[PDB]
């Protein structure tokens, strides 16, 4: 009953960084994006998303 | 409206793209009219209504 | 995507960052030199930013000259500097890093692109709204 | 006739703005000799080499020619009017950008704070009633200081 209970415990992945604060919940429960390798005229940005309470903002 | 609005946005995000930024417009009136927190705020509320 | 398409870039964007530096100081001679570069100007020389020990002008003063004189764009410094908030609020020692302009006059804040364009909260979008394309195009050509 | 906006002699609390500082500009922290009012200000150290704990004289005037209007410019280098104290070691032209206070407590407004900008140069003045006659305005104030390294 333990082992079959364990089989949900983490799905298959992760990430979380816990660096950027979220102004909607003070907790730094945030995720970060590495994208825009080249793109156009828009500068490559680091995008940060807060898992809880759904917040997303940019390095810029 | 506040009670209705909870139905419209179950995501609870109040940040939406909308026309006419009244805040900037209202602010500009303050920049123009020179209203400040150390000046009285003479107003007729019904006129507002 | 209800956003501006214009964007000042590269050399121009870098020198603007350089230009917003606190250590930027100008001479009267160069102010006249800078004034002639203007695509448009009131014809009325501005007051020195400094009088003693010697008369001087600041780059923020002069950038604000470029700016049209009855419109403002607020806060989005959008630069790494300071502290993902909380810190800059410590205590409203609120200048330099964060961007703020009043009556066409830049108070503080190193510039970014999110300020400069192709994004929400950009100066470019509001100038387009207030000043219109024609005034904004002449300002833009002038600044460049 | 020379309706000075402010005058006081100030003492340097700090010349090191949070350590990191900057090259041509540095932010001083000062306190008035009443020791009831304090001040922080950005300065050009290169033209005015401050020392820590120094005793400074500070004056503020929104005008130069006796009290009459002048909030204009072509600042006219050729003025010959002795109207200016100019005799002070250091002068700046600027605006007040922010005012702090607290009137929600009932009349309170008890420990009024003023923030000022001279060409971008930030300033903070704190005081119960020293700023009771001033408020945030467009560029008009002239700030004059002397008594360097007294
Ligand atoms: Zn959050």
């Amino acid at each position: 009953k333990e082992a079959i209970r364990e089989h949900q415990m983490a799905k298959t992945g992760g990430t979380q960084t816990d660096l950027f604060t979220c102004g909607k919940c003070k907790k730094k429960n945030c995720t970060y994006t590495q994208v825009q390798t080249r793109s156009a005229d828009e500068p490559m940005t680091t995008f940060v998303v807060c898992n809880e309470c759904g917040n997303r903002w940019k390095f810029c | 409206d506040r009670e209705v609005l909870r139905v419209i946005f179950p995501t609870g995000d109040s940040k939406v793209v909308l026309p006419c930024n009244l805040l900037r417009m209202i602010w500009n009136a303050q920049k123009i009219f020179h209203i400040n927190p150390r000046l009285p705020s003479d107003l007729h509320p019904i006129k507002v209504v | 995507s209800n956003r501006p398409v214009m964007g000042i870039v590269q050399d121009t964007l870098t020198a603007v960052r350089k230009f917003t530096k606190r250590d930027v100081f100008l001479e009267r001679g160069e102010v006249m030199n800078l004034l002639m570069f203007l695509s448009t100007w009131d014809g009325k020389v501005p007051q020195p930013a400094i009088l003693k020990p010697r008369p001087l002008w600041t780059g923020k003063q002069i950038f604000s000259l470029i700016i049209p004189g009855h419109i403002n764009c607020i806060r989005t410094h959008s630069t790494h500097p300071d502290d993902e908030d909380s810190g800059p609020y410590k205590h409203i020692s609120p200048g330099d890093t964060k961007v703020v302009v009043e009556n066409g006059e830049l108070i503080m804040g190193i510039l970014c692109k999110k300020s400069l364009g192709t994004s929400a909260g950009s100066l470019v979008h509001i100038s387009y709204l207030e000043m219109g394309h024609d005034i904004t195009r002449l300002f833009y050509s002038n600044i460049q | 006739m020379a309706g000075i906006l402010f005058e006081d002699i100030f003492d340097v609390k700090d010349i090191d703005p949070e350590g990191k500082k900057f090259d041509r500009v540095s932010r001083l922290h000062c306190e008035s000799e009443s020791f009831k009012m304090d001040l922080i200000l950005d300065v050009n150290i290169q033209i005015y080499p401050v020392d820590l704990g120094d005793k400074f004289r500070l004056v503020i005037a929104s005008t130069l020619y006796e009290d009459g209007t002048l909030d204009d410019g072509e600042y006219n280098p050729t003025d010959d009017r002795p109207s200016r104290a100019d005799q002070f070691e250091y002068v700046m032209y600027g605006k007040v950008y922010r005012i702090e206070g607290d009137e929600t407590s009932t009349e309170a407004a008890t420990r009024l704070s003023a923030y000022v900008s001279y060409g971008g140069l930030l300033m903070r003045l704190q005081g119960d009633a020293n700023n009771l006659h001033g408020f945030e305005v467009d560029s008009r104030v002239y700030l004059l200081m002397k008594k360097l390294a007294f």
